[PDB]
RNA sequence: AUACCACACACAAGGGAUCGUUUGGCUCCUGGGACGAGGAAGGGCGCAGCAGAGAGCGAUAUGUGUGGGAGCAGCAGCAAUG
RNA sequence: GUACCGAGUGAUCGGUGGUGGAGGUAGAUGCAGAGCAGAUCUUGGUGGUAGUAGCGAUAAUUUGUCUUCAGCGGCAAAGACU
RNA sequence: GAGCCUCUAGUGGAUGUUUUACACAUGUAAGGGAAUUCGGCAAAAUGGAUGCGUAACUUCGGGAGAAGUAUUGGUUCAAUUG
RNA sequence: CAGCGGUGUUGUACGAUAUGAGCUUUCUAUUGUAGUAGCGAGUAUUUGAGACACUGGUUGUUACCACCGUCGU
């Protein structure tokens, strides 16, 4: 096709003899105010107290190696949440309590941690702690 | 000129400055570019900057694709003699061996 | 070009004579009322047909 | 007498192209007051005028290429891209072996 | 409608209508109806103290004779020996 | 020619103040190339659109220095191309 | 005297800004492989030289580079065109 | 901008030294001895080397305290 391939092709009949507001057009996308609902808390802690599992022997905090890329290390209290949430990372967020209770089986189920990962984000992270980078190379 | 009269000798980070620039034009567009990071180092926008040939011809080693990683340079500020309202920032080209160690100075004359 | 014929050349002779403006003594003169010399060409902007 | 004609001048007298002139730049005014053809031959004397060096190109690898394939390297199948009559022709070795062989027999006979 | 757009009036721009003027045109009438081998009509090229076009003139490119008589339009020079 | 003011149902007519610098009417009759919004009318002059659309296929350009008086103009040193 | 690279000789300006979307010249792509479309249109794939091996039909000249397969750089040697 | 810590990407820098399928027999002193070599793809050591980035960790050095306008009391 002549004159571009990325567009719509009909923006309407002769009649009405204007464009209605249902069509597609471009425009902005993104920065909108966006709400998700039931989002589940897994856990809840501090970003210099170390902690463990049942399974999972080692003691660790929760800051990866190197830190969060344009962040650095936690340092104050934190929630860890299922999946993914709006924004960047630092911007700025509001919590509230849920309107109403949910009946769906997989929000009201118990939660029981035994690996939470603590490797680099910078390239492929392949250890969990210093230790174990000093070990696997020399001295 | 700068305190004391003495004249400051830096380092700039070529590479980093030129980071997003095209490769056609890569040292065209980087020459623009060291004067504005003068300017800003200097707190000075409306000063001119002056470039000796000697430091051109360090510049343009490989053509116009290409640009040095890191180049040391001395500074010297002058009243600018075509409007003294003015002032000039004349560059000169130090050669060195390596750049392990080489900091911010200031040097006496 | 470089080769002429005796009649070609006596034209460019004489096209070349005939191309100049009024002198400038002309113009002080009481009863002279011409401003411009309408007969001067420029070999950009015509031809001669010399041929 | 503009710096131009001056070059123009001298590539004519030096009996080189003008990319080879080079003008003296501590004394403008002395250049610029040239008039003739004998001023620049004596400024051409006192060497405010001179005729530069030719660029390089060296024949280090051409000579070194040649060695080695009069020794027989490189040269292999995958080194040829013409036919192998292209390369070493059929009717010129058929030429050299049969004047070689009757110069042979001519010299037998003749010499009894 | 603070500043945009429109209209009215005063001043400045922009264009050349109107009125006043005319060494040109047109029509009718009367006279005339005169070229060339003794080279015509028509074409070209030259000629000025400063001179392109046009006018005038032919290497004698403002010469001779007759009748008159005051200047040659600019600048430099000429003129009752015209 | 331009602002105002009066007369007439109306086609039009009259006066007043500035501008202009030499010609102009009222009555009765005569002769006509005798009245314009239009013709994708003819000629000349001017808008809105608009400080907008565009002005950049090709090898490529930087630094100093003099002019220029503000020309990537000239000259040196580099980087490229046919 | 192909394309690509260099010597001799010759060469260049509408200014700054990292510059969304839609374009125009181009690159690359998991698994699938013409399901796309009037239609494989456009693109991809094959490619030089050396050897092995080559069908129907035919005017016996051709078909024929049929098809189908393997080899190819650098170095150091023998042997003399294999 | 540099040190010194930390986290990555690529894959083991330059230069030396040793080895290398093979091919070769040169020089100085001096009568006869001693001295006495060249040419070579590559591979191993020094060397998880060298290069390059980012650090909301920590030390040193260098630069920055202005100015112009509008509305109000
Ligand atoms: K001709
Ligand atoms: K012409
Ligand atoms: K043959
Ligand atoms: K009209
Ligand atoms: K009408
Ligand atoms: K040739
Ligand atoms: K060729
Ligand atoms: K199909
Ligand atoms: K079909
Ligand atoms: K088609
Ligand atoms: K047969
Ligand atoms: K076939
Ligand atoms: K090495
Ligand atoms: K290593
Ligand atoms: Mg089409
Ligand atoms: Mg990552
Ligand atoms: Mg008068
Ligand atoms: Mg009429
Ligand atoms: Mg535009
Ligand atoms: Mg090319
Ligand atoms: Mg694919
Ligand atoms: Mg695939
Ligand atoms: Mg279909
Ligand atoms: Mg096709």
């Amino acid at each position: 096709s002549r004159k571009g391939k990325r567009k719509v092709a009909c923006i309407g009949a002769w009649h009405p003899a204007n464009v209605r507001r249902t069509v597609a057009r471009a425009g902005q996308l993104g920065f909108h105010r966006r709400t998700a609902q039931n989002k589940k808390i897994y856990m809840m802690g501090n970003g210099k107290t170390p902690f463990s599992t049942e399974y999972d022997l080692t003691s660790k905090t929760i800051n990866p190696m190197g830190g969060f890329l344009r962040y650095g290390n936690v340092k104050s209290d934190f929630i860890m949440v299922k999946g993914g949430i709006q924004g960047p990372s630092k911007r700025v967020l509001a919590l509230r309590k849920a309107f109403a209770p949910s009946n769906l089986g997989k929000d009201n189920e118990e939660i029981v941690l035994k690996f939470v990962d603590a490797s680099s984000k910078k390239g492929y992270g392949r250890f969990q702690t210093t230790e174990e980078k000093k070990a696997y190379f020399g001295i | 000129a700068f305190k004391d009269d003495k004249a400051i000798e830096l380092t700039i980070p070529m590479g980093k400055i030129t980071i997003d620039v095209s490769k056609r034009w890569k040292c065209r567009i980087g020459i623009r570019r060291l004067k504005k990071f003068i300017t800003k180092t200097f707190h000075d926008k409306e000063a001119e900057v002056q470039i000796s040939p000697d430091l051109n011809k360090f510049l343009w080693e490989r053509g116009m694709r290409n640009v040095p990683k890191r180049v040391r340079v001395r500074v010297n500020q002058e009243p600018y003699p075509k409007d003294p309202s003015k002032k000039v920032y004349k560059l000169s080209h130090v050669v060195v061996s390596t750049f392990k160690g080489l900091g911010t100075e200031a040097i006496a004359e | 070009g470089s080769i002429k014929t005796r009649r070609i050349k006596v034209q460019l002779v004489s096209a070349l004579k005939k191309n100049r403006c009024i002198p400038q003594w002309k113009r002080a003169c009481p009863g002279f009322k011409q401003q411009y010399n309408f007969t001067k060409r420029s070999w950009k902007r015509k031809t001669l047909k010399a041929c | 007498m503009k710096l131009p004609r001056v070059k123009e001048l001298s590539a004519d007298i030096l009996k080189c192209g003008v990319r080879r002139i080079y003008l003296d730049t501590f004394e403008p005014s002395k250049l610029s007051a040239a008039t003739s053809r004998d001023d620049i031959r004596k400024l051409i004397k006192d060497g405010l005028i001179v005729r530069k060096a030719q660029k390089i190109h060296s024949r280090y690898h051409a000579n070194k290429l040649m060695r080695e394939k009069e020794k027989g390297r490189h040269s292999g199948p995958g080194k040829v891209k013409g036919s192998k009559n292209a390369r070493m022709p059929e009717k010129d070795k058929w030429i050299k072996r049969i004047r070689d062989l009757r110069n042979t027999l001519k010299e037998l006979r003749d010499k009894g």
